[PDB]
């Protein structure tokens, strides 16, 4: 039965280390992201929750009738 | 109304939806809602009644009135800073006048008693076109103001839009008045999680058109409005009534269906933002939504109605048009959960 | 003779089918979590000299 | 509550850009795929049960688009999915590595050194 | 994992293209074949347990209930068959199709690594058991019932929906393994009471515990003879087995926090074994009769001791398979009668010997008779109790005399006396429900051989 | 919610009259023409978030 | 006395009265848009007293 | 406004109950002024006088229902020498649900009102022990 | 009419021995229920009880107690044959443990 049906303890002991590695690196990679999240939304110098301002290129400097501005 | 009219005035209030959603100056954006008003204003009075004219009556008055309210808060935005564009609002007091207006055109509560009075008086037709299309442009809006928002206002809205759309849909036998209220708490559990992420709110705005397109379908071809009318489909059309039934399920929120999702996504979210209690309130309050599918589906599909004798020559006739999107957007309303990661798409 | 009986017990084969399906899935999923194999500190070992891998 | 759309050099409406390329394509078996080919299926069956059809032998030719047009799109959809989290793990590395002090390496102790606290079962 | 979820998959379309005389064949038979293959995962490692991927796992837990599952299926198509026979073919093939969606959800439940899954399918678990009941109960009240069902389930499980995302959130992980290996203590404090009630009281009501307990005998009274079956051998089980889960990440807490459930559930089995005694409905006795034992459950899975969950699992297999038993047997006579009443149908013994016999051996279980796998269980909790407080035993041994009493009682009731004068459409019972009735006790006392099968991982 | 098609267009449909600073008819200024152009381009491209402080 | 009265009555019965009771309270709404719009006016004046000094 | 809300907190718990009892029949006066007014708009009272009826008792009922919260509160807190205890809160809770059974006279609502007000006022003072929000802001 | 609505009366049962005196209980068809019959017995008491329980009877000992008696054995004839204890209060090396320097 053991020979036609299972295998050895080895495989299922080192396919639970694996899983584990696996699950053990996503939890650290999410609470890693939640802090990320957390500093870029309280200080906005990151990529994240760039919201948008006025694009400097709409401004005309040309003179204005009037030497100031 | 001449066909050709009919499709003007669609694609002028399509037309009025999309300048509000590709506007970058405040001026274009209250254009895009005048131009979607004066189009829609047509479209519920095609069949002639008076309760359609009461019902287009009341929609003009409440459109109106937050137009104004919408016009004077970007005007005291400007007055407090000259600035045209839709970024973020300068004035807490003309924040708070943005919120109003967008809520009052939303039918966020209280401003909710128009919605069902204006889904009654009405076509399906109409009725579909209300309650799916003319949410995206305020939710649009929102969401582009979203950083402003004052999270205490818009919260309170929202879980008094729930409550609400709980409790009134509880009482009704008319179907266009459950969907209503549906909407009305729907609208809530979106403008939930819209202060915390907008992604989310796109994603509860998407799966929310799916169904009641999906069930606005199904109700134009068994053409019931009531209750008792719809009782009599099965003895005609029993795959349109077992389908009804899995959709209602799907509108519970019920897992493994489709509608179990937002619902699911936003709580995780607002746990995220340490937001433990209000979650848990509103999924105990949508449980009144539940109920009354449920009482829907009890009289619908689970148990056969009594039935007349004049259905035996309806039985010899096919339908003779025929709605395209309607087996997509059944598969979709039911059928999506699996497919959850792929709303990092939506951002 | 066999054509009629086949088109009406078809339907016996879709369960095995499913079930042979199933244990290779099984076999390709053991597949992905081959990080570990004979890297334990308790089954780390020495291949024999014509074996490649330690369990498969 | 919009962390993603003000990104810099971020194209409007492309829907897939040119740095989504450095990535792998999903693979054409996909159970991803064969799943929005799946919902394809249940599209066309649902469509032959209302029109009042034969629900499996009906409409091949409809049945076969369907399941094409659900899997094509599901393909584009999966690789907007996977560029998007590409582009989530890159920034949070980029933010980790350029804020050292605010994601601080302290030394760990073996448990042997670590007081835990016994609480007996009775 | 997949040898057995696509084959239960494969059932579907098997059964929608087979030919409407041949889907009870069809099903049964290769329900029967899905069970033998299931069968297989009962080989457990010992120290730990069998992690297939990184979705599913199999434990000595989850194996007795796994194998249970997949047995009850066939034993519901051999008793549905009977009272489905006037159906159309398309409602038949709907009524396979929903037991076998139920089948795929239990199966699935059971082995899932990861705590949102498990929620997402322990919750997909009540739709198809809501159209069964709603749709092919037999009576008017099945609208109440479920409604009943639906809501009371709800209630108890969104809390714990909120307090799994906020765990995740807190912890990076909801994975068993990570969650087993990484616990730490919980405080005493509001927040942490109230993250113990929200991961506690689903799987309180499922069980059910007494005081929440008043849907279960109108959903297990008013479902078909299937839904009845599923209803008390697997469904009630969940709960369970959510608590052994769960209440890994809740010490040190549960040492308070289980004070008033424990009192609940010990004068509540007191209290459902004395409403046993007058009970003028034959389904209803069965119905508190589970209630009573799943208190005993309850009990068992507070006091955390080896010796409870052992005996606590022995205790959830044995009154499935017995619980099931009971209601087959029950609905046997209302086929013949056409009621529910107990005093309606009376020396049934005179008439029907071999249902007699099927009777008295599944009257002997339900009071667990030694050396029966249902006295194991329920020895194991009461020496665990004993442990727990030397006052409990008054208790047990007041409702093991109760829990006889009303056993005694039933059998007596239908069995004994003389027959219904008036009844004369007794016909002799057929070879389907004695293969059933067999089907059901065979395994019962095949188990006592090899007990340790069903006593959980902590043998 | 915001498509933006003049940017990918570079059609300029609204823009023009989006900020006092930005080509009036006859070179006429804006009596705060100096403060805002100051302003905007402290602002340009740091985000919402820090532009405010 | 337990399971047929008083269980029934705190937990179902309880829920089921409160929820007809409030379903009443707040579907039963005469239609008249003159209501409405004078309960919009005092939403309106909240918002602005109770929200809008609050910042 | 939370003004109210902040005179009320403003005080510490077990001191100075007269000054308690007074800010939390405020808050009560508000609220039931607000529902007076809300339940004349949706519902006319076909008169004057009436309408000032109804504003006089349900704004009558709202103001002695915190008033015997906010006093017994306090004086059980200072009594029992336990701040910080959601207990104080619970039986505040249930006299003000007493109150108003007793106002509306129907022993069910009083019950009722006692027991949910309480475990309401409960859930309040440990929100406050432990930094619960509702309105959370959005930190992440 | 005095009648509330147009119902078919409600049937009474039919005796499946009435038109087969063996029916098995399983179908109405002789053939189909005779097949039923067998086909149950064969998967159920042939194939599911006996096999099922042959195979679960001589399951190999994955769960480690023969290997645990042999390595306890082992263990007990080691310690008592130098004079050890059988066993330690300790189940790990206090050399290997840091407890906190000071207690007050
Ligand atoms: C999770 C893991 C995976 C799970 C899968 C998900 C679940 C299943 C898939 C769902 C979608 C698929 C089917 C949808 C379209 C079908 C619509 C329909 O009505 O069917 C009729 C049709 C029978 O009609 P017919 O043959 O044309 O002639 C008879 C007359 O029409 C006579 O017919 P009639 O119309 O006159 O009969 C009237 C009847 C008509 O009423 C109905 O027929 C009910 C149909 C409801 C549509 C389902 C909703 C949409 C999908 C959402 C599913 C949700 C699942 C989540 C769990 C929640 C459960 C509700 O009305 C009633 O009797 C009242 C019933 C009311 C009771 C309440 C229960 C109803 C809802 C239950 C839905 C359960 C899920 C679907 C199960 C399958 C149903 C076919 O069914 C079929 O024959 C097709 C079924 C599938 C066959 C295709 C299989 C492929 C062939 C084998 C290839 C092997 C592939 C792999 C290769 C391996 C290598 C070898
Ligand atoms: C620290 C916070 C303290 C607590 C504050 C928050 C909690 C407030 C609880 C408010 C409870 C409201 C529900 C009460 C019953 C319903 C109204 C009613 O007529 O009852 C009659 C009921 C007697 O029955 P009845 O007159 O024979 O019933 C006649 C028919 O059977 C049936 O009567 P009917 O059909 O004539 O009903 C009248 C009518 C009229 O309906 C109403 O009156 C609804 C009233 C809602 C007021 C909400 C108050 C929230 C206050 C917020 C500001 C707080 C500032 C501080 O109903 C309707 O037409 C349908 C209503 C639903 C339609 C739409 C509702 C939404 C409108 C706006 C809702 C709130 C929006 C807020 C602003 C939103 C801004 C975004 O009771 C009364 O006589 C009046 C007394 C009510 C109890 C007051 C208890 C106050 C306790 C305060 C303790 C403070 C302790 C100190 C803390 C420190
Ligand atoms: C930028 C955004 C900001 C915008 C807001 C700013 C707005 C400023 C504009 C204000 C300038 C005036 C403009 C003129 C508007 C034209 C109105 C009109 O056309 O009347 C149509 C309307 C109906 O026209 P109709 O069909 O020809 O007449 C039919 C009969 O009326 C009905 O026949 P019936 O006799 O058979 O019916 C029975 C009787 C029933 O009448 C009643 O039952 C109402 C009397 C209740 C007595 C209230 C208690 C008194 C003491 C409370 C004081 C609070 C502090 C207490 C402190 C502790 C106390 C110890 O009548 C009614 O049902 C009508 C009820 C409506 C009463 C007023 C509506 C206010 C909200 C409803 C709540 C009622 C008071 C509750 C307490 C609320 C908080 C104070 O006429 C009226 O109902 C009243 C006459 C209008 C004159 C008063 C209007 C002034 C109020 C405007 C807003 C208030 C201040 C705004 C800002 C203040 C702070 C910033
Ligand atoms: C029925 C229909 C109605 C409903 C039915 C309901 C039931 C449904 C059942 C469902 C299916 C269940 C499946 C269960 C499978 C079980 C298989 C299993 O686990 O087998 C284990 C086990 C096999 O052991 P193993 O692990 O293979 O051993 C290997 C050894 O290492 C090495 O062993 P070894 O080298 O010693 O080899 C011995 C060898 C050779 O031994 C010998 O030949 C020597 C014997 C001594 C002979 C000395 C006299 C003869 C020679 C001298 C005379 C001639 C020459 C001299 C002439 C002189 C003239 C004056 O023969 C044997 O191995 C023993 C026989 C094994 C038979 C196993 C049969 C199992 C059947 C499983 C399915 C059953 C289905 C039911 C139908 C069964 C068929 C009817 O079988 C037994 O346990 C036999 C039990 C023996 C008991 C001995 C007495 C104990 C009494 C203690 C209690 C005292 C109080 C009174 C109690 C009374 C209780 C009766
Ligand atoms: C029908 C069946 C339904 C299901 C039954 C569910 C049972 C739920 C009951 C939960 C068990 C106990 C809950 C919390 C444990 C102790 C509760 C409290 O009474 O203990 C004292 C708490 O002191 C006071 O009593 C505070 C609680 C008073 C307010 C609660 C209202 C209770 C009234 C009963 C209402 C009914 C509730 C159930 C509704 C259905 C302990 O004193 P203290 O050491 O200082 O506080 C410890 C907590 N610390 C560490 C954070 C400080
Ligand atoms: C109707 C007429 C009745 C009269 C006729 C009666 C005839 C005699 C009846 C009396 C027979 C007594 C038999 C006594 C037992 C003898 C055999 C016994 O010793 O074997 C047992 C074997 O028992 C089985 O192992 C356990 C039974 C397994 C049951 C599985 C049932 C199949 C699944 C069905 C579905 C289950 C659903 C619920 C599951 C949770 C114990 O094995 P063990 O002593 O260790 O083995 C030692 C040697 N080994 C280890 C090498 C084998
Ligand atoms: C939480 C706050 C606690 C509020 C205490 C009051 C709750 C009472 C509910 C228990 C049931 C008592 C009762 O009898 O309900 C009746 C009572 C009305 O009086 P009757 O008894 O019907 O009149 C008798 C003659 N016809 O019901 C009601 O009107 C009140 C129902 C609403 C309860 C409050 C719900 C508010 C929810 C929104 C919160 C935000
Ligand atoms: C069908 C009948 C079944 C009924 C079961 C209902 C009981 C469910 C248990 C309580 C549900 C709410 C639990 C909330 C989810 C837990 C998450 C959590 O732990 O967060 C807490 C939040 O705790 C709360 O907010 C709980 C407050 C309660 C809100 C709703 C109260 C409703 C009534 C509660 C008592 C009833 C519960 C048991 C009754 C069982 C059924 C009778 C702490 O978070 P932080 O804010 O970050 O604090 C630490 C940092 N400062």
């Amino acid at each position: 039965i053991a020979r036609t049906f299972y295998d050895g303890p080895e495989k299922n002991y080192e396919k639970t280390m694996a899983i584990l590695q696996i699950e053990a690196e996503k939890a650290e990679l999410r609470l890693k992201e939640l802090e990320v999240r957390r500093l870029m939304r309280a200080r906005g110098d990151g990529p994240w929750y760039q919201y948008p301002t006025i694009d400097k290129a709409l401004i005309d400097h040309s003179p204005k009738t009037t030497p100031d501005n | 109304m001449n066909p050709i009219i009919y499709t003007t005035l669609i694609m002028t209030v399509m037309s009025g939806t999309m300048l509000v959603m590709i506007s970058s100056h405040w001026l274009l954006i209250w254009i895009g809602f005048e131009m979607n008003l004066l189009a829609m204003i047509p479209v519920l009075m095609k069949n002639f009644n008076p309760r359609a004219t009461e019902a287009a009556t009341k929609y003009f008055l409440t459109q109106a009135t937050a137009s104004m309210m919408l016009m004077m808060a970007i005007i005291i935005n400007l007055l407090y800073s000259g600035q045209w564009t839709i970024t973020k609002m300068f004035n807490p007091v003309a924040m708070t006048m943005m919120t109003m207006a967008l809520a009052m055109k939303l039918g966020l509560s209280p401003f909710h008693f128009w919605v069902p009075e204006v889904t009654q008086g009405i076509s399906l037709q109409a009725g579909l076109l209300l309650l799916t299309w003319q949410k995206l442009a305020p939710l649009s809006v929102l969401c582009q103001i979203s950083q402003s928002i004052n999270p205490n206002l818009m919260l309170t809205m929202a879980m008094l839009s729930i409550l609400i759309g709980g409790w009134g849909g509880l009482n009704q036998t008319q179907l266009r008045k459950i969907m209503a209220y549906s909407s009305i708490a729907h609208m809530g559990w979106m403008t939930a999680v819209l202060p915390y992420n907008t992604t989310m709110t796109i994603l509860n705005l998407l799966i929310y058109i799916t169904m009641t397109l999906a069930m606005f379908m199904l109700l134009i071809h068994s053409s019931a409005t009531t209750t008792l009318s719809l009782s009599h489909t099965w003895n005609k059309m029993p795959v349109i009534t077992s389908l009804m039934m899995v959709t209602l399920l799907s509108m519970g929120g019920l897992p493994p269906l489709s509608g179990f999702m937002p619902k699911w996504m936003i709580i995780q979210e607002m746990t995220k933002n340490e937001s433990i209690i209000m979650p848990t309130l509103m999924a105990m309050t949508a449980l009144l939504n539940l109920y009354f599918y449920m009482r829907l589906a009890y009289s619908s599909s689970l148990t056969m109605f009594p039935s007349t004798n004049n259905m035996k020559m309806k039985w010899q006739f096919e339908h003779t048009k025929q709605m395209k999107l309607l087996p997509t957007m059944i598969v979709l309303s039911t059928l999506v959960l699996p497919m959850t990661p792929a709303l990092s798409s939506l951002n | 003779n066999v054509l009629q009986i086949v088109r009406d017990h078809w339907v016996h084969i879709l369960v095995p089918v499913g079930f042979v399906f199933g244990c290779y899935l099984d076999r390709r999923s053991d597949e992905k979590l081959t990080a570990f194999r004979n890297k334990s500190l308790l089954f780390k070992r020495e291949l024999r000299p014509n074996e490649e891998v330690t369990w498969k | 509550m919009t962390m993603m759309s003000g990104r810099p050099g971020r194209v409007p409406l492309q829907f897939l850009p040119n740095e989504a390329r450095s990535l792998p394509p999903p693979k054409l078996t996909d159970p991803r795929l064969v799943y929005m080919g799946f919902l394809g299926y249940c599209s066309g069956l649902i469509d032959n049960a209302i029109r009042r059809r034969p629900v499996v032998s009906a409409g091949l030719h409809r049945q076969l688009l369907y399941v094409t047009s659900f899997v094509f799109f599901g393909y584009y959809l999966l690789k907007r999915q996977d560029y998007m989290y590409a582009l989530r793990d890159h920034d949070m590395f980029a933010y980790v590595k350029s804020h050292p002090e605010d994601f601080p390496e302290k030394d760990k102790k073996t448990y042997g050194e670590i007081l835990e606290e016994f609480h007996p079962v009775r | 994992m997949l040898k057995i979820i696509i084959p239960t998959t494969m059932l579907l379309p098997m059964t929608w293209m087979s030919k409407h005389n041949m889907i009870w064949i069809n099903a049964t038979v290769h329900s029967l074949l899905i069970s033998l293959i299931s069968l297989s995962l009962l080989n457990q490692l010992g120290e730990n347990s069998l992690n297939f991927s990184l979705t599913f796992f199999s434990d000595s837990l989850s194996a007795p209930l796994l194998v249970l599952t997949t047995w009850l299926l066939p034993l519901m198509l051999m008793a549905s068959q009977s009272h489905l026979s006037k159906e159309t073919t398309t409602r038949k093939k709907l009524y396979i199709t929903m037991l076998i969606l139920l089948q795929l959800f239990l199966i699935m439940t059971f082995t899932a690594t990861e705590l949102i899954l498990f929620y997402i399918l322990f919750e997909a678990t009540l739709v198809p058991t809501l159209i069964i009941i709603t749709r092919w109960g037999n009576q008017t009240e099945r609208l109440n019932a479920g409604l009943y069902f639906l809501f009371y389930t709800l209630a108890g499980s969104l809390p714990l929906l909120v307090a799994l995302v906020y765990i995740q959130n807190t912890t990076g992980s909801l994975n068993f393994l990570i969650i087993h290996y990484w616990s730490h203590p919980l405080s005493n404090s509001w927040s942490n009471i109230f993250m113990w009630l929200a991961c506690i009281m689903a799987f309180m009501v499922k069980m059910p515990l007494y005081g929440l307990h008043l849907w279960l005998p109108k959903a297990h009274v008013e479902a078909p003879i299937a839904g009845s079956m599923v209803l008390a051998a697997v469904l009630l089980k969940l709960g369970g087995y959510g608590m052994m889960r769960i209440t890994t990440i809740l010490n040190p807490l549960t040492n308070y926090m289980a004070y008033p459930f424990l009192m609940l559930s010990m004068w509540g089995m007191i209290m459902t074994s004395s409403i046993c005694l007058r009970q003028t409905d034959l389904k209803s006795l069965i119905a508190y009769s589970s209630v009573s034992h799943m208190a005993l459950v309850i009990v068992a899975i507070m006091i955390q001791t080896p010796w409870s969950f052992m005996g606590a699992t022995a205790l959830m297999i044995a009154h499935g398979l017995t619980s099931s038993m009971l209601f087959c047997l029950a609905n046997t006579n209302y086929e013949r009668v056409h009621s529910r009443t107990m005093i309606l149908a009376r020396g049934l013994q005179t008439l029907l010997p071999l249902m007699a016999t099927w009777w008295l051996v599944a009257s002997l279980t339900n009071l667990a008779l030694p050396p029966s796998i249902n006295l194991i269980g329920e020895l194991f909790i009461i020496t665990a109790s004993f442990s727990w407080s030397n006052i409990t035993i008054i208790l047990m041994g007041m409702n093991m005399m109760i829990t006889a009493l009303y056993s005694l009682y039933m059998l007596i009731t239908t069995q004994r006396g003389k027959y219904t004068h008036h009844i004369n459409n007794i016909k002799p019972s057929f070879t389907r429900e004695n293969a059933l009735m067999a089907l059901h006790i065979l395994p019962l006392l095949l188990l006592t051989l090899n007990p340790k099968m069903i006593l959980g991982p902590l043998y | 919610p915001f498509f933006d098609v003049q940017k990918r267009l570079g059609l300029d449909l609204d823009r023009w009259m989006t900020i006092q600073s930005a080509e009036q008819p006859h070179k006429i200024p804006g009596r705060c023409h100096a403060f805002e152009k100051e302003w905007i381009e402290c602002a340009h491209g740091i985000g919402g978030i820090r532009a405010e402080k | 006395l337990l399971d047929l009265i008083w269980l029934e009555t705190i937990l179902p019965k309880t829920t089921s009265f409160i929820q007809m009771k409030m379903s009443i309270m707040v579907s039963n709404q005469k239609g008249l848009i003159k209501l409405y719009f004078l309960s919009f006016l005092i939403t309106i004046m909240i918002s602005m007293t109770l929200f809008n000094y609050h910042e | 406004a939370k003004t109210l809300l902040h005179k009320y907190s403003d005080i510490p718990e077990g001191t100075e109950c007269h000054r308690k009892a007074y800010a939390s029949t405020s808050i009560g006066g508000a609220t039931g002024l607000i529902v007076s007014a809300y339940s004349i708009a949706l519902k006319p009272p076909a008169s004057f006088l009436e309408g000032v009826a109804r504003t006089g008792r349900y704004t009558f009922t709202s103001a002695a229902i915190g008033a015997i919260f906010g006093l017994t509160s306090c004086i059980s807190a200072q009594v029992r020498e336990k701040p910080d205890d959601p207990l104080n809160y619970f039986i505040g809770g249930c006299a003000g649900g007493l109150t108003l059974g007793a106002r509306t006279r129907s022993y069910g609502i009083g019950a009722a009102a006692c027991a949910y007000m309480g475990l309401t006022a409960a859930l309040v003072k440990m929100g406050q022990l432990e930094g619960w929000q509702v309105f959370a802001e959005p930190k992440v | 009419p005095t009648i509330r609505l147009q119902e078919d009366p409600d049937p009474e049962d039919e005796n499946l021995y009435e038109k087969n005196p063996d029916s098995h209980g399983y179908d109405k068809d002789p053939i189909v229920d005779l097949w039923n019959m067998r086909v149950v017995f064969f998967f159920g008491f042939s194939i599911v009880l006996v096999l099922g329980s042959t195979f679960v009877a001589y399951l190999p000992d994955y769960r480690m107690q023969e290997w645990a008696r042999r390595e306890a054995e082992r263990l007990v004839k080691y310690r008592e044959a130098n004079g050890l204890p059988l066993m330690e209060s300790n189940c790990f090396d206090p050399n290997k443990i840091q407890l906190p320097e000071d207690e007050d």
